[PDB]
This record gives structure tokens, sequence and C-alpha cells, in this order.
């Protein structure tokens, strides 16, 4: 018969490292804007003279 | 243990104690209870009942 076999307590540390994958680089960089209407419109100049 | 050996004996054999767990879980169920009344009989209940 041990004394204190059954009821010994285990304690998870403070160590959580995460190890994944996950980075906006290309949005990072990207001079992000609002825009609160329904869709983009600009001119584009093409030739013909 | 605590057994009698002789003065010059040879220390008997080795015991300890002993300790046991309970864990006693409680962590699925609950008691609980719907009646769902109405927003019109609130207002005829004050004028209809003594």
């Amino acid at each position: 018969a041990k004394l204190n076999l059954a009821v010994l307590n285990n304690v998870f540390s403070e160590l959580l490292t995460q190890e994944i994958n996950r980075s906006a680089t290309f949005l990072g960089l990207l001079s992000k804007y609002p825009e609160r209407k329904s869709n983009i419109q600009w001119g584009v100049g093409m030739g013909g003279t | 243990t605590a057994t009698g050996v002789a003065i010059t004996g040879s220390a008997p054999a080795a015991s300890m104690d002993a300790t046991l767990p309970a864990q006693l879980p409680i962590s699925a169920a609950s008691v609980q209870s719907t009646f769902t009344l109405n927003l019109k009989e609130i207002e005829e209940s004050k004028e209809q009942v003594t």
C-alpha cells in the first residue's frame, strides 16, 4: 500500500505554444479603404484619335 | 502492520498506509421548466380576476 499514490494531482504548466501558420502578409500592406457603396466605378482611357 | 520479532531479530517486512479517490461527477444534467405565457393575457387578468 502506497500512501499518496492514487491521490496525486497533475498540473499542466503555463507553456502553451501555438504551432500553426496564420499570417496575413499580403493583406498587411494593401492600404485598406472603407466603401459604403454597392460597386466600384472608374474610367479607363483607351485611344482612338 | 506491526508484528512481533525477537530482541536479536532481523527487522520485519515493509508496510505503509493507503488512500483512495472518490471522483463524484456532477456535470451532465439539469432540472428545468418553461411556461410560455402570452402578452395579451397580462392585461385581461387585471380586470377579470377578483
